[PDB]
């Protein structure tokens, strides 16, 4: 199993420096062409760096100078060192191995998220219907996440125990510039105040989780 | 300065259609013209390589063809779970790989009615002078829905947001979350909150009474 | 009596990059301007020297390199320069003596459906020396597991062929190159430009 394991990405002001790191296991670093390569939220992808096994490094024309890509060896570990970020820079980092040419394996991506805004951890509400004298044998809960900084939030339900009929939303942008989302769960009426519904929210970049427990319309 | 373009933008398609899509080259890059998969939230994951070799473990309904400046993905048969963002990318540029723009397919299928529920704010939200009114629409098909806000039966614009989820991977269809973002004040003011969600010619409201519930 | 270079740049085949050819020139004289105001090159860079006084210079001897890479690889023969082909298979040194010479060579080097015997070394684990040259055909070994000479998973072949058609972009056709390399020994000059 080929593993590649990104870290570092996160909030940064423009001006700001990050760096990026890429754990590989399954393949050994300094023997690959190693590349990073990137996309900036809903847009395509873009190749940003690479180094050759004998240590040749280049850069795309868009961050040449501000970018250094580099490896450790005992660690087994990718690096992309960014300084001056801008807006243009917030995108998806994702590390990938190159054999001739393509790309075959894949971290899992880290955002870097370029802005002047402050973290703000979001405000968890409860989503449930107004009666539940009127509910129908299927009724909807759920939690609304609101008003967060940056991306992104996970939500599970029961701790993971519940996962059927689960529909977490991509967030929105408002207008204020925070992020907003809703994760919603359907079951069986018949269960309401006999079962506990509680949204598990985390949002990692502020390093806080909320546990909210969904009661009836009070 | 070589261009890659790809064609269609995007294409919707049945489960079981035949799905053929384009990637052009400026200049010629003989077979050095890999494909990508990548579904949303996920890392691209490698499809072809050499415009036509199946990377190991892909699906064999995946396939590539051409050389020089003309290339095609095809899948044979769709699978509902292949909807995603399809890129070619020329593999032999220096220094780095040069990615087309991708193509969006997205998986065709009968219409399915939303189930429709409506969410008031929370006695605890309100308590911070903001107001959200929420809408599910849940398990529908086609995408495009009209949902409209109705505050005492009146029409409101410019005070909602939408969100859609991913088609399901089985059955195709969408969620949609619709919040209505009010003051405290305001919201006090009206007893009568609707979602008013609108497919062709018919229409299903979920409403309800701020007074009562 | 006038060096041979058509012997080096009209020769029929010319050598993949890794297995560069290398042709000593000796005991003649060396009309550099023929070469220099021809309008067969597309490169004529030097490095040391001036282009323009070639034709008054005496050396030891010269050593004339040969072989075939891409058009946009022509840059990396030249002092202090990285990629694929400077780390891995022709290197000249930071204080090179000579010249570099090429041409487009689509109409001899091109195959319809891909001429597959141009090659050169894509994996190597460190760079070569100047004017090191590395024939080894080892499979190499991109992780922790021995390969034991067969081709697979993290086990390559070392060379990749350029697989050259003539319809690719002009970036990516190939070109013939020969590098004159400048010797001075302390001994006697056997070549020498004609207006010495
Ligand atoms: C190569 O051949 C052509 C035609 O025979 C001739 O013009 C040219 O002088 C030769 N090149 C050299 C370097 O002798």
């Amino acid at each position: 199993e080929v593993q590649l394991v990104e870290s570092g990405g996160g909030l940064i002001q423009p001006g700001g420096s990050l760096r990026l790191s890429c754990a590989a296991s399954g393949f050994t670093v300094s023997s690959n062409y190693m590349s990073w390569v990137r996309q900036a939220p809903g847009k395509g992808l873009e190749w940003v760096s690479v180094i050759y096994p004998g240590g040749s490094t280049f850069y795309a024309d868009s961050v040449k100078g501000r970018f250094t890509i580099s490896r450790d060896n005992s660690k087994n570990t990718l690096y992309l060192q960014m300084n001056s970020l801008r807006a243009e820079d917030t995108a998806v980092y994702y590390c990938a191995r190159e054999v001739a040419g393509t790309y075959d394996y894949w971290g899992q991506g880290t955002l870097v998220t370029v802005s002047s805004a402050s973290t703000k951890g979001p405000s968890v509400f409860p989503l449930a219907p107004c009666s539940r004298s009127t509910s129908e044998s299927t009724a909807a809960l759920g939690c609304l996440v609101k008003d967060y900084f940056p991306e992104p939030v996970t939500v599970s339900w029961n701790s993971g125990a519940l996962t059927s009929g689960v529909h977490t939303f991509p967030a929105v942008l408002q207008s204020s510039g925070l992020y907003s989302l809703s994760s919603v769960v359907t079951v069986p009426s018949s269960s309401l105040g006999t079962k506990t519904y509680t949204c598990n929210v985390d949002h990692k970049p502020s390093n806080t989780k909320v546990d909210k427990r969904v009661h009836h319309h009070h | 300065d070589i261009q890659m373009t790809q064609s269609p933008s995007s294409v919707s398609a049945s489960v079981g259609d035949r799905v053929t899509i384009t990637c052009r080259a400026s200049q010629g890059i003989s077979s050095w013209l890999a494909w990508y998969q990548q579904k949303p939230g996920k890392a691209p994951k490698l499809l072809i390589y050499a415009a036509s070799s199946l990377q190991s473990g892909v699906p064999s309904r995946f396939s590539g063809s051409g050389s020089g400046t003309d290339f095609t993905l095809t899948i044979s048969s769709l699978q509902p779970e292949d909807f995603a963002t399809y890129y070619c990318q020329q593999a032999n540029s220096f220094p780095g790989g040069t990615f087309g723009p991708g193509t969006k397919v997205d998986i065709k299928r009968t219409v399915a009615a939303p189930s429709v529920f409506i969410f008031p704010p929370s006695d605890e939200q309100l308590k911070s002078g903001t107001a959200s009114v929420v809408c599910l629409l849940n398990n529908f098909y086609p995408r495009e829905a009209k949902v409209q806000w109705k505050v005492d039966n009146a029409l409101q614009s410019g005070n909602s947001q939408e969100s859609v989820t991913e088609q399901d991977s089985k059955d195709s269809t969408y969620s949609l979350s619709s919040t209505l973002t009010l003051s405290k004040a305001d919201y006090e003011k009206h007893k009568v909150y609707a979602c008013e969600v609108t497919q062709g010619t018919t229409s299903v409201t979920k409403s309800f009474n701020r007074g009562e519930c | 009596n006038l060096c041979p270079f058509g012997e080096v740049f009209n020769a029929t085949r010319f050598a993949s990059v890794y297995a560069w050819n290398r042709k000593r020139i000796s005991n003649c004289v060396a009309d550099y301007s023929v070469l220099y105001n021809s309008a067969s090159f597309s490169t004529f860079k030097c490095y040391g020297v001036s282009p323009t006084k070639l034709n008054d210079l005496c050396f030891t001897n010269v050593y004339a390199d040969s072989f075939v890479i891409r058009g946009d690889e022509v840059r990396q023969i030249a002092p202090g320069q990285t990629g694929k082909i400077a780390d891995y298979n022709y290197k000249l040194p930071d204080d090179f003596t000579g010249c570099v010479i090429a041409w487009n060579s689509n109409n001899l080097d091109s195959k319809v459906g891909g001429n597959y015997n141009y090659l050169y070394r894509l994996f190597r684990k460190s760079n070569l020396k100047p004017f090191e040259r590395d024939i080894s055909t080892e499979i190499y070994q991109a992780g922790s597991t021995p390969c034991n000479g067969v081709e697979g998973f993290n086990c390559y072949f070392p060379l990749q062929s350029y697989g050259f058609q003539p319809t690719n972009g002009v970036g990516y056709q190939p070109y013939r190159v020969v590098v004159l390399s400048f010797e001075l020994l302390h001994a006697p000059a056997t070549v020498c430009g004609p207006h010495h």
